[PDB]
């Protein structure tokens, strides 16, 4: 396939509309989509709320299970098999999808207090696994956080990310943890040769940039949760923190099984506005081999817009999954936002670590998009990808995410 | 597009009593430039908070109001582009919608000593508040 | 009708961390009785504020939060009936609607000296907050 | 074996402060004082005292005992992981405690008494002595030491566990102890050999005999020593109390035993006339003979007639506790956080030194910092020598006083900044 | 830092009735120099005790007062630096804190014969007492 810098790529882009439901109420906002594909089966999740697109401010949470099927189209089609709503939707703080053993698994954090992460602890909340397939009725089992072992003094946590991973009998879910003491170092941040802010020093800037922006006494640190079990029996739960190398403020992440490796992604919601991603070397401590990407960023308002590099007390950003296409050629694809500060103009981008190879806008008209997720797989001995975009094409009317399927171009520059 | 609003103590658009009111339609761009190094070397340091009408009137902020943008660097021209779409790349969503109100203020003391002073500040002394009622006229 | 919520520091429904959560449907009645003169004569004086979640966590109120109901008299059983309809005879409308959050707390000190104390109080000491996701 | 071993300036210790281990008290009246830390086999034991409006040791209403582990966080440096934290059940009666980390677990040896001045007017039969032990999972358990079945090599009248740490060797614990005896059974060839000005009051033999007396009991003498406790899995205890060698005697003071570099290092704080570093590796155990170093560069501050670098015998009392840690046995190198002041307890400095020369040093804080005693422990981490020190600091003025933990690396190369 | 206090019978700062009063704030240095061999060869030997106001008024010390510093050598300038922090490298702590009173005196006879005379001495005859009410 095409592995060089070129223009006018032919991704054969096609939108899929029959998978995501269409709500009859125009005031309802369907927001924060999640998608995980594995072994020809997928799990789709999104939140539904009334006149508000906030995650915990949602009265319905859809959970969909489905399959990848060939329709003779020379391209993959999404076949929706089962679709149910979460029994605790009005109390859902966060959910993460995992397609394990050709079935869907949803790991959710449920709380009565939408601000539980700012003033409470995880003993006051509950965490569940909802699992089902095409035939079995969905079943929800409570996770025994009492029998959990942790590698540090965490005070709170939520499943936060665009997907998890199944390895044998273990589930590995991305998580954002809460701790009330500064136990972290920032050698990477302290190494920057940037303008000194007149107020504080760089060591203070880097220490304080890990704090929660709504609780000055709290710190948000990313990590993983390993849940092993005997067919939903005798749970063994482990909570491991991420490596202290190149720390970035707690943010939704992702774990994906791709090309025989496990890829971790962390959204850049702080001062380091470039792509944070890497494959997992060790599990304790959770060490992803961070990439040195100089071309992939994301828009954001405030003191850290696109391509901002210098350490700064910043909060904000967009979630933009990546998916590797060929590791040796160091190629990746991602739907990123081609704007410095606004969340608009999504572009399918195939890129190097150092150069952007080729790209294509999703829509010719300006299109509002708050987050994107992408998953790629082999289909008909060719690399194909399916992306979900948190779109707002109808401004003022109802919001609904969009699904796109496309092929990596076989040859370069064909239009 | 809309006319950008230069945010400095030497800006006339801030009416002495009503502040600066804007009536933008959905899909409009609007920059909020915090000023470069002024000629007379009067270093201007602010910290802008997206706030609610009640505490925008009282000119006080608790911990939940989010630091929308801070005017850290004096030399570098820090800015803040806005499109009045629904989806925004900011923490806490910040949907703009239509027929709503959106208030922007700063509680900061003129210099960096009271940069994070949230009790009073410019919101009531100079009434530098940006109020944005989306809609036609 | 729903089960009334007795508003006193001596109520177990106020979970030590989660407060008291209620999930009422539209059109239900719900009384909030402020207590009579208790037997041991420990006069209970509060002032209840209809509040927003943000300042409900911090347990602080500015002048704009409306004093929903005040527990002035110790002997007289003052009460507060609620129907989760849209229209309410209260100042500032107080529309209930559906699929919303509604937080009620008091920042008052136990006695009448801190009746109008708005800084901290029972909202954080005993976590006596009524949270209602309709 | 690959680090800076020469005289150089501007060393890069990669110093970092640790704040999440030691709790922070909300009460301004609390004094967190007398920290102790012992690291062994990747696990540590931290101890400190809490008192109300007073930082005196026996004047403490709470005594914290912490157990923890050394963990790699991918940070290219060791991190302290606090595992268990308990308060002593007899805290209001604790006179002294000494930590020992044995077999990856914590052990605390404490002396309990009704009389804070028990060492001046009482005896050890009137007091009680306990071992409190715990780890990451087990609830802490406290067992009384059967001093009745104890054998001693001399006629001691009192004793307290006094020091910054102990040692585990097989099934035996060796804890530093300070004993009290009411008769002069000692010789002083070393002190009597000094060629100093003769004080007009007393002779050198009298000066040297009396300098071993307690400053609060002219009839009692304080002699350092060790306690050897062997047992059958907390059963049938066999306890032995041996005194230190009479060679180069110094007034009783808190000491330390540490397992480092395949040897056992003994340290004794210099609270008398010999203001230079008292330390040495253990040759024999009975009598407790440490091979005293001939160090000419390490001392400590103190007010009064024996300030920093004082050498001549004199009836003096006062000083600071400053642990050392060996870095290279062949090069005779050591590191220690000492106080860079002649008479005041201030300005702590990480110092890597010879027996005869100071190699390199660095101040902990740019501002003046009060520090009454320091403790240091070093270990191999990622095939590199790293050290952790605890300082009983008073960074805020007065108020909430609390010790601080610092981690640093021995510089790989000399003169890098 | 504060003005050092020369400790000799020929020093004016010792008011004849109030002693020498000091109002030091926290974090201040204050030297207490015991004099060198004075010009006049009047060997001045003292022994200073950290004391309590009651027995500083009575000008008597029991065995419990600790010999803070002794002016043994006449030629050598022996001294005693004070920083008003809590921690002091001295036996018995000697916490300074804030909003407290701190009294330093000598009960000694002028010469070495009464060097350890603890009964009366300079505390009342010349009133050489340094009193430090820290804070306002
Ligand atoms: C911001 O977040 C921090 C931590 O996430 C909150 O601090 C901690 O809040 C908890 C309660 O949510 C406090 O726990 C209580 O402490 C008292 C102390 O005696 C104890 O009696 C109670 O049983 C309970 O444990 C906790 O103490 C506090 N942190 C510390 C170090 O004390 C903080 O309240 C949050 N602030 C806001 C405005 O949301
Ligand atoms: C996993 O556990 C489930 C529930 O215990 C097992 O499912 C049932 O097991 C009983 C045995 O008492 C059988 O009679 C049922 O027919 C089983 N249900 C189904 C739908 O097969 C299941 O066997 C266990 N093992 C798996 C799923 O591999
Ligand atoms: C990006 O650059 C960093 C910095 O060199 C690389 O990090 C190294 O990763 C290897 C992997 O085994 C380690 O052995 C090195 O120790 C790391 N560097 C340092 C300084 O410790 C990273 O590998 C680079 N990115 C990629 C994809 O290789
Ligand atoms: C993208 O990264 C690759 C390495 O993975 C770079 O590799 C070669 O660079 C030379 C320099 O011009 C090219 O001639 C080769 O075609 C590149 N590929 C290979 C397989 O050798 C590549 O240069 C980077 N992209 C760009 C635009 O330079
Ligand atoms: C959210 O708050 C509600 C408030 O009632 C909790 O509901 C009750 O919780 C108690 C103890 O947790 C149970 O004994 C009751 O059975 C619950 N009510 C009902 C109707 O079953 C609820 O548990 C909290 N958490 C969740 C996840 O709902
Ligand atoms: C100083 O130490 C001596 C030696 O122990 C004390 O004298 C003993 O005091 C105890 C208790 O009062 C008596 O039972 C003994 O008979 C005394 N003599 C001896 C030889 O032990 C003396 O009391 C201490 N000074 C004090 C407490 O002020
Ligand atoms: C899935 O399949 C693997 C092997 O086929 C098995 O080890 C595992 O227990 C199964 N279940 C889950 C939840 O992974
Ligand atoms: C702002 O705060 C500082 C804090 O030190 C204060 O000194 C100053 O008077 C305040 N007001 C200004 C700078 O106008
Ligand atoms: C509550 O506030 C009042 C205000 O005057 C105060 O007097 C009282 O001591 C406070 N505490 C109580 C009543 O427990
Ligand atoms: C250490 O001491 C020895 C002799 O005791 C001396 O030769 C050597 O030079 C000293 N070390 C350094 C770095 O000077
Ligand atoms: C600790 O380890 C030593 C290793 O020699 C062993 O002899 C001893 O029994 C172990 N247990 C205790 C309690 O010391
Ligand atoms: C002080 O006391 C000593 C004690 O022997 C005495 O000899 C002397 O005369 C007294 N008076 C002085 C030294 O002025």
């Amino acid at each position: 396939f095409c592995k060089s810098v070129s223009k006018d790529p032919d991704f054969r882009l096609k939108q899929i509309d029959y998978v995501i439901p269409v709500q009859q109420d125009r005031s309802i906002c369907m927001n924060n989509p999640l998608l995980d594909i594995s072994d020809g089966f997928f799990t789709y999740i999104h939140y539904e709320g009334i006149n508000s697109c906030k995650k915990s401010d949602s009265f319905k949470v859809l959970l969909s299970h489905g399959e990848i099927v060939d329709r003779g189209d020379y391209r993959p089609s999404l076949y929706l098999l089962s679709s149910h709503y979460h029994p605790y939707s009005m109390q859902v703080i966060n959910c993460v999808p995992v397609t394990c053993n050709q079935s869907s698994f949803v790991f959710c954090h449920i709380s009565n207090n939408t601000k539980t992460l700012d003033n409470s602890d995880y003993s006051s909340d509950e965490y569940y696994i909802t699992y089902f397939n095409g035939i079995d009725r969905p079943k929800t089992k409570k996770i025994p956080i009492n029998n959990m072992t942790a590698d540090n003094r965490y005070i709170h946590f939520t499943f936060s990310g665009g997907g998890g991973v199944c390895l044998g009998e273990e589930f590995i879910i991305p998580v954002t943890t809460v701790i009330n003491t500064d136990v972290f170092t920032h050698d990477y941040c302290e190494s920057f040769n940037c303008s000194v802010q007149t107020g504080k020093s760089l060591k203070e800037i880097c220490s304080e940039s890990l704090r929660s922006p709504t609780n000055s006494s709290r710190y948000n640190l990313n990590g993983i949760m390993i849940i092993s079990q005997n067919n939903m029996t005798d749970f063994k739960i482990q909570l491991n923190g991420i490596t202290y190398n190149k720390l970035s403020f707690g943010s939704p992440g992702r774990l994906s099984k791709t090309l025989g490796q496990v890829l971790y992604y962390q959204s850049s919601m702080s001062w380091d506005t470039y792509l944070k991603a890497g494959f997992v070397e060790k599990w304790k401590p959770f060490t992803p081999n961070w990439m040195n990407n100089t071309v992939i960023s994301r828009p954001n308002q405030g003191n850290c817009p696109r391509y901002h590099k210098c350490p700064e007390i910043c909060y904000g950003g967009t979630y933009n999954d990546i998916a590797p296409l060929d590791l040796g050629k160091d190629m990746y694809v991602s739907v990123i936002l081609d704007s410095d500060q606004l969340a608009e103009n999504p572009e399918i981008t195939v890129f190097n670590s150092t150069t952007i190879l080729y790209k294509e806008r999703v829509s010719k008209d300006e299109l509002n998009t708050r987050s994107t997720t992408t998953s790629c797989f082999l289909f008909l001995d060719e690399p194909w990808c399916i992306s979900v975009l948190e779109t707002n094409r109808f401004n003022g009317k109802s919001i609904r995410p969009e699904i796109y399927s496309y092929k990596i171009p076989k040859y370069c520059g064909t239009k | 597009n809309l006319e950008p609003v230069s945010w400095s103590s030497l800006n006339p658009k801030f009416l002495s009593g009503k502040g600066l009111v804007i009536y933008p339609k959905i899909g409009d761009k609007l920059d909020i430039i915090c000023p470069r190094a002024e000629a007379g070397r009067p270093y201007e340091y602010y910290k802008l908070y997206l706030v609610r009408p009640e505490q925008a009137a009282a000119c006080s902020t608790v911990l939940d109001p989010n630091v929308l943008v801070t005017c850290n660097r004096p030399e570098q021209e820090i800015r803040f582009t806005i499109k009045f779409q629904e989806f925004s790349p900011n923490y806490m969503g910040l949907e703009f919608k239509k027929h709503h109100d959106y208030y922007i203020t700063s509680t900061s003391n003129g210099s960096l000593e009271g940069l994070e002073n949230r009790e009073g500040g410019v919101c009531r002394t100079r009434t530098m508040k940006i109020i944005m009622k989306v809609g036609q006229d």
